[PDB]
DNA sequence: TCACAGGATGTATATATCTGACACGTGCCTGGAGACTAGGGAGTAATCCCCTTGGCGGTTAAAACGCGGGGGACAGCGCGTACGTGCGTTTAAGCGGTGCTAGAGCTGTCTACGACCAATTGAGGACATGCCCGGGCATGTT
DNA sequence: AACATGCCCGGGCATGTCCTCAATTGGTCGTAGACAGCTCTAGCACCGCTTAAACGCACGTACGCGCTGTCCCCCGCGTTTTAACCGCCAAGGGGATTACTCCCTAGTCTCCAGGCACGTGTCAGATATATACATCCTGTGA
């Protein structure tokens, strides 16, 4: 269905200099995930792990959270809720924490939350934010995306944006940033032609 | 056929000697230039026909002049090797 | 695997050419590693030099020339490389001083 | 009118070719050169156009190598101009 | 139908790690795929003759570090050496 | 049938400096929707995405609102209402939002509403007006054409002006703009076509 | 007593075939050992390289007659390719 | 058993065919090797062989010697244009040059 | 051990050259002579002793200097090979 | 007295060094050049005479065949005496 | 809407040996009406004159009449009723014997009748047969077509047969023919055009 | 889910020499419909026609039935009910005669019915027989297959057998036939491809 | 400058001694040949696709030819330094043992390494399958 | 007849899965190397005597370098002609791949000769030493 409302995009550092950041994973056969920086997009799998690094130039209060929420790039498309396609709706791959329906999930963490949104019917999920351990300039959260950019009934074929956003416990803004996201069979693959047609 | 000496032209000796970095060119070197490229034609195709004979085939590929030059002592990259 | 020597070149296709080529009748394993990272440092410093020289020609992209001056503007692999002729690979400007005009 | 004081344009000559890379002989005469010596060896031979682009390289290289020793014999006999006999020193020095 | 053997995905990795923005031309990927050829067949016929001149069975690290000093110039070897050693030091390990 | 009036065609920028803007798309033969600022037309091919950009110097008051309409330009048609063609007019193709006969649609917005009007029996859609982000100069309203130009007993080959008002939460006229609109197959090679006879 | 092999002998016995009434000094001699070795291992390494070029396993008269072309100039090459066919003509008749 | 005939003598040649067979099929050049490869090559090797004793006996001669010096064979290779070729490069002991002196050195 | 390239005498280097059929000399080949003599000595050595090293002994022997010289384009008669 | 014209010694002694093939360095200067140089890559070191000898007549054949060159180089130049400029002319020409 | 069954529309010459036969029109391009013998098809303008001829070997009895109807050649669609498309249907060109929705009408007949069948809701229309006049060997029938081959919502492009059935008092079955009809806007270039397809 | 059975698909002409045929459409990229004899296969678009012609020896009694059924042709997928994946189960494509779920649809007749079976689970469609028209030799039925054989939760490019079944007022086996079929959206692409590689 | 005489060096001839090579003999140690069996390599034939060779037309570049002036090359002449030749003195090398140690070369014994073979999973490229836009036809208005 | 305007299939690209090949993993068997020990050769160091070579100095001529003059040759520029280069098409040949069959080489085992090593003597050869004759170089005379 569709949505009462948009999202904002738009990059904000804050008062604690948010910032994202990705690992510095190859483009071979079989990797699981992989960021471009020339694009400012994610190529993963289905359902495999994916970190996102989250970074700061002073600490947020306790209290505060990080929040997940994808929409499509195009502006017509926009309005439109992301979601699961039909065929992984239904099959069985829940974890007991994450609804059937969502897109996004994030991975090792017990205080984990999902929303259905009450008044814009939008899919996020919400953790707790942590300072880094020691010896770590940034603190990582693990995602997955529970469904390839190509399903049909679902992203079908269109590109998504993650927007990630900093908020307090009341949900007010702290900061937030955003990056592209292909979910696809070879990830490899498909970095690699997108780097290379930003030559021709 | 015949007389494709004569195909290496005046002007592209010179070009060539350009390279070399040559300021002046006397009349001369023109002739001079194409017995020496055809001493060095001679003995390049000649080695690599031997190589295609060998492998009994009809058509000479980047891989018998190749090694035909390597053998002369020079080693040519790109084209395969 | 290559990913054991940390090595980005592939290990035994080197073994299996040393094991052609009729070398030797034998290898020892530490042999193709070996030469696998010879191989892999000496490429590592031609596009080294190569990406800066198409840095200097303000190109994005390496071409046979920019691989022809990478390797002329360092006299060791000149020496190493000093009977090898180059696919489009041009020349050095060099002009000797007796000839520019005075 | 204008025209030169001789030799500026050799020496923008000299910059141009040894700046760019493409042949400097002509595609298809060479090609015709390289027919009328192998049928001396075998008739009915067959050329791929890679094997005569590395012939071309092969030769060029061969005598642009050649005219930098070349060169070399001449401004040693202090001279401007080249001649066959720095040809035939340069040459003989590398054994051929 | 037919494959060919090439350093093509290699070499392309290795300008990656010394110049992550720079793509390649394939002449230049051909140059390449020949260089690599060229002191792969000089090692591998220097170790071949150390082997033979002392009458041994085996081609090893030993054989292609004597080479590999007969080959390069005198600081392409010092640093070809110490990329060997590690890379024999760590696959040993591994 | 004949309305008894027509509206008003005057551009009007009022108290909030308002205008429209379109995306600079090319001119490929069967591209979706374009442009011409020569001829101030828009070409589009029918039902497909119609992103009109929304203007203004100073943020407009909550519950402002943004409508559409549709008039024939030439003099001789002005006092026709334009609707949907017969066809097109019985066929399936409701949104779920839109009444069968309205030729102007707003696709992805929830909260558009459209009105017969009892009184001029003209047709019209609105939805609310929505800010930009503030590094952002614009809104995006995406409309929809559900006829040809050419359509038989409807606009029968009649060139229509799409008028675009904003209007406040009574209905009181804050801005008005207006542009013309061909609905046609191949909008590249028409938008090529009438461009090249500004030349002849 | 370890054992070398050297040409020794039948440079000794070429010669009185040639010129019956002379002999050969002791560093005479060792160069037309190496001489030997030097032709050898060249007629050996180019034959091994055109059966490595061609992709196949056997070594033959072919490769050696191939071989002696490339090495020998062309008068040289002519008479030792003579020799070379008969030996074998005859070995194969014999 | 069949007594012994040596495959030099099969094939006439003085070289030995059996020891070329060992220094081709082992000693890292081949995979296989046939057996007319060793007689072939012994021919060649028995030639060119022949050549350079039949150039340096005749030097020999000429210096009213019996034995073959290091010198005869130097004279032999180089006065011969194409072993002057064959062993372009190659450095032999006390070897001595050939008398060539530059006529722009000569008095006049 | 210093200063034995002064060993190489200017009569040897006379003598070396007159071989060579040089007539006529002025005094910087001396010097000049024993910088190229020792370069390629040099060069030599280290090859010679580098395959010394690998089979691990302490004696150059005349197949180490010939295997060193030969890569160079010198094959060596008359010490074995 | 008698005394010979300058320049005509080189002649006779030109016939004389290259009809004789003995070694034209002494034993000993050589022998230590040889351990001088080698010391700076490993003290210790020692030698077959075999091998002393073979680098000594690997030597003398380079110089020999180096001054050859060199004697060229000075009469294309038309010149009577060699010079370091012809050594570093016919080296540069061999690519040395 | 669909039909419960599918005409015949086998040829049948019948006792009375009856056939069909067409003017020798021209094929200029303001021609109104033309036949093709070579592909079995009449080329037509909407609402003009369409000359059929009705042959026979012996002349039926009196009371015998002739009825025409369209179906669609192509088989999935002939469970389809052929009728006038929403514009046509809608518009006031009516000559008060024929109703608005019917395809085929014959003119300059009072004595024509037109059926909307309660059975298999066919339309259809028909006429009493009379002989030749003095000069034929033929009975001509004018028709009118009153919608274009292509009208959407209508034929939609796809080719239709006129069926052409002689029938006694009670309506069985006494002969018929068929012929493919193309309605068009310049039935002498369409004509030309298949004609000359008929060698490619 | 699985079925309890796997239904036969052996052939078997029956007292009254039931077969089946199909048109000689081409090769064309994009072909509607087109059937192979080497491989006894169909190759279409979803939901376009696809016509089966039903040949018999003499003809069957009245009230005489033809259903249609599909089948996994692997061995390992047989127990499985083929049906619609998910996403198409959704759609809101129905034409107000066939259920959501169903694979095989029959346009044009008005008389059909679909059975969900309760013993075996599977799913099929049932036409009255009907005879050939005077003249001809065959009955056309013209099915749409509701799903690419690709769709993913469904078919899952796992191919299929269609089983044709003649069968007496009370579903009784009269003849049985089958074919296997392709739902694409270049058949013409594909039936070339396998066509050509029946050779290798 | 050309011819003859004197001085110095080279070449030719003769005699004596020592070493090297050659020849012969004896013994020793594998190495080669001879014979038989097993597996792979190479050779031959058929089929398929790609590349090369050959042909045709158009447009521009390159090559060829001509004319005028400047620069370079070559030749000649003059002056100074460097090199050559010869003589005398000093230093080192060469030659010939004398003495001792390290390394080289070879043999023996045991362990590790490498090769060879089988089964299971990931790398890499090719193939499987669907949507867009463009091309071009189909169909109407002026 | 020319332009107005909608609709379907094709080229190409977008994106998910399969097949073939190498790696990984593990085990078994034989050979080579490593390690240790022993024996002899060669290397290194040292000392004395004799000769050659090297080093330094003195004296004279030849060569090198610089400068000047004259003529020829090349470059530069312009114009004209010829071929090259570019683009596309057609046909055949050659190369590549796959399958099948026979011969060749390798491997293994056993026996005799060939080759190698060592020793001895002679002859020849070469080297060393001495004498005589011829050639080359330099100076003197016209």
């Amino acid at each position: 269905p569709l949505s009462s409302s948009v999202p904002s995009q738009k990059t904000y550092q804050g008062s604690y200099g948010f910032r994202l950041g990705f690992l510095h994973s190859g483009t071979a056969k079989s990797v699981t995930c992989t960021y471009s920086p020339a694009l400012n997009k994610m190529f993963c799998q289905l359902a495999k792990t994916c970190p996102v690094q989250l970074w700061v130039d002073s600490t947020p209060p306790p209290g505060t959270r990080v929040r997940a929420m994808a929409i499509y790039k195009q502006s017509q498309h926009m309005t439109e809720v992301v979601r699961r396609c039909p065929h992984h709706e239904r099959c069985s791959d829940s974890d007991g924490l994450a609804p059937p329906q969502h897109l996004i999930r994030v991975e090792g963490n017990l205080r984990v939350e999902y929303l259905d949104d009450r008044n814009t019917f939008r899919h996020s999920v919400v953790v707790p934010y942590e300072p880094p351990e020691v010896g770590s300039d940034c603190t990582t959260i693990h995602y997955n995306y529970m469904c390839n950019s190509s399903c049909m009934g679902g992203m079908n074929r269109r590109p998504i944006l993650t927007i990630i956003t900093l908020e307090d416990s009341s949900g007010n803004l702290l900061g937030r940033n955003s990056f592209e996201v292909r979910v696809c069979a070879c990830p490899g693959r498909d970095r690699r032609t997108e780097e290379e047609n930003l030559r021709k | 056929l015949r007389d494709n000496i004569q195909g290496i032209t005046k002007p592209a000796i010179r070009r060539l000697a350009r390279r070399g970095g040559v300021k002046r060119i006397s009349g001369l070197i023109y002739e001079e230039t194409r017995g020496v490229l055809k001493v060095f034609l001679e003995n390049v195709i000649r080695d690599a026909v031997t190589y295609t004979e060998h492998a009994k085939r009809k058509t000479v590929t980047a891989m018998d002049v190749v090694y035909a030059l390597k053998r002369q002592g020079r080693t040519l990259y790109g084209f395969g090797g | 695997r290559s990913s054991r020597a940390g090595l980005q070149f592939p290990v035994g296709r080197v073994h299996r050419l040393l094991r052609k080529g009729n070398y030797s009748e034998r290898v020892g394993a530490g042999a193709p590693v070996y030469l696998a990272a010879v191989l892999e440092y000496l490429t590592a410093e031609i596009l080294e030099l190569a990406g800066n020289a198409a840095r200097d020609n303000k190109k994005t992209r390496i071409i046979p020339r920019h691989l022809q001056l990478a390797i002329r503007n360092d006299e060791e692999l000149n020496k190493l490389l000093g009977r090898v002729t180059i696919a489009q690979g041009g020349v050095l400007p060099n002009i000797q001083a007796v000839l520019l005009p005075k | 009118p204008h025209r030169y004081r001789p030799g500026t344009v050799a020496l923008r000559e000299i910059r141009r070719y040894q700046k760019s890379t493409e042949l400097l002989i002509r595609k298809l005469p060479f090609q015709r050169l390289v027919r009328e010596i192998a049928q001396d060896f075998k008739t009915d031979l067959r050329f791929q156009s890679s094997a005569v682009m590395a012939l071309q390289e092969a030769c060029e290289a061969y005598l642009v190598g050649l005219f930098e020793d070349t060169n070399l014999c001449a401004i040693h006999a202090k001279r401007v101009t080249i001649m066959p006999k720095d040809i035939q020193l340069a040459r003989r020095i590398r054994g051929e | 139908r037919s494959r060919k053997e090439s350093y093509s995905i290699y070499v392309y990795k290795v300008l990656k790690q010394v110049h992550p923005d720079t793509g390649i031309s394939s002449k230049a990927m051909g140059i390449m795929n020949s260089f690599v050829n060229d002191i792969f067949e000089r090692i591998a016929g220097e170790a071949s003759r150390l082997a033979h001149y002392n009458k041994r069975s085996t081609i090893t690290s030993r054989e292609i570090q004597t080479a590999v000093r007969l080959l390069l110039p005198g600081e392409l070897a010092k640093h070809a050496v110490s990329e060997g050693t590690k890379a024999v030091t760590k696959y040993t390990s591994a």
